[PDB]
């Protein structure tokens, strides 16, 4: 039972380091969801010209890129933590019996799962639109952000009673 | 920079050593160390006793 | 008893030094940051709600 | 976002309840609800009754 | 756990530290210029109209 | 006791049923070994007594 408990809780900090590397990951994406809900709103503007409304929408396709590159790029190591291989959850096993083991999951979180990989903002109803799926993806990753931040306060009180 | 702060963090917790755990068993074999030579030491002598009986 | 295999106290002050060592690694974190949510962790209803008034 | 933390603690109390042992035998499921007694005296009937609920 | 090898309070430190600076250089160039927007870093579609009406 | 006649000589680790059955075959080994000593142990007491006697 002793020996058990020791690597039952070298297992449950792996899995805080686990989470803790994706929630930090979807930050940046957050972030760079509000810079183009900005860039959105800018282009709602009756003295935008073609050519000022193609700015902004190049800036929105820069931003776009950067998040399915967050969403393909983060791992632990060498395994992929953002790109699906997570949605059915691993388990670590923190206790010394078997079954006495936590769930992580985290889903897919990139420019396609989001639905954010084909804005426009050329016309009125496509600024709604794109207004719209911006806010849903805002969302969709505070949901996963509060998933992991409840697993990590869980793991926690595991090792202390460990 | 972020991924790099968590990822060295993790990796401390794997490769790194515990200073408060592992600075009492240093001096749990230390005592284990004195006690066991006084012992030997004891042992040592036990074939004195044929001595008496001759 | 007298024994010198296993040490009680030292697992204890362990543990507790242990405690006290992070807690002030979050009070260092949250002074050199100026904020009080810094991930999830912290407080997960109100990361979302001020994601919405930073809207 | 409130609930789906709560339900993770509840979950956690649940395993803490059925999770503690002295070595294999369970303690905080039911076995020691009617208490068991340990012998503290050299003769028959001298014992004490340790009672645990679920 | 008490480590000497690595330190990660001072990674996330420096982290915090180096983006202040980077603000404040940000600032002061923005009131020696009296310029908002100095690149299109800052604002690339208010450049372009802005050179319109500049012409 | 061999590692043929305790059953652990073919465990495997690649999925969760083979870990599973990986430790409980393992903590039967333990077992079994403990009930030998047993045996063996109470017969050194009875031929120390038996010595006595004699």
């Amino acid at each position: 039972q002793v020996r058990g408990l020791e690597v039952g809780m070298r297992n449950a900090n792996d899995a805080i380091s686990i989470a803790q590397i994706a929630e930090g990951a979807m930050q940046e994406q957050t972030n760079m969801l509000q810079r183009m809900r900005d860039l959105t709103v800018q282009s709602e503007n009756g003295a935008n010209s073609s050519a000022d409304l193609s700015a902004l929408k190049a800036e929105m396709d820069q931003l776009a890129n950067e998040i399915d590159e967050i969403g393909k790029t983060t791992a632990f190591g060498t395994t992929k933590l953002l790109a699906g291989g997570f949605s059915a959850g691993k388990n670590f096993q923190v206790g010394a019996q078997d079954g006495e083991d936590i769930k992580v999951t985290v889903k897919a979180s990139n420019k396609s799962s989001l639905s954010v990989g084909s804005l426009g903002n050329t016309t009125s109803a496509a600024r709604a639109s794109s207004l719209k799926k911006i806010d849903a993806a805002i969302k969709t990753i505070d949901a996963q952000r509060a998933d992991l931040g409840a697993i990590q306060n869980r793991l926690a009180h595991n090792i202390s009673n460990s | 920079a972020n991924t790099q702060a968590n990822v060295a963090d993790a990796k401390s917790r794997i490769v790194d050593v515990d200073f408060a755990k592992e600075t009492s068993q240093m001096t749990k074999n230390q005592v284990l160390q004195q006690t066991g030579s006084a012992m030997l030491a004891q042992a040592n002598q036990l074939p004195q006793v044929a001595l008496s009986l001759l | 008893a007298i024994t010198v295999n296993t040490n009680v106290t030292s697992l204890k002050a362990q543990k507790n030094l242990n405690t006290s060592a992070s807690d002030l690694a979050t009070s260092m974190e949250r002074l050199s940051s100026g904020l009080r949510i810094n991930s999830a962790k912290d407080d997960a209803a109100g990361l979302a709600i001020s994601n919405r008034l930073n809207s």
